[PDB]
């Protein structure tokens, strides 16, 4: 099936339009300022809202090397 | 990222 995603034409923040940028695999768009951390420049890759860089379940990478 | 550029609400 293709990847027919979706994308909000309002912020998550405040439901405002304009300067959005929204995540890959959630529909939530949101303004480069009203972002926590605020995105000054737009990130080239499969961007990430809040939740999902909040939503590594797994493994944070054990760094245990002692 | 998927940046759009709508019409600002305010
Ligand atoms: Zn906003
Ligand atoms: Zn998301």
């Amino acid at each position: 099936g293709a990847m027919a995603q979706k994308n909000e034409d309002e912020c998550a923040v405040c439901r405002d339009g304009g300067e959005l940028i929204c995540c890959d695999g959630c529909p939530r768009a949101f303004h480069l300022a009203c972002l926590s951390p605020p995105l000054r420049e737009i990130p080239s890759g499969t961007w990430r809202c809040s939740s999902c860089l909040q939503a590594t379940v797994q493994e944070v990478q054990p760094r245990a090397e002692e | 990222a998927r940046t759009k550029q709508t019409a600002r609400k305010s």
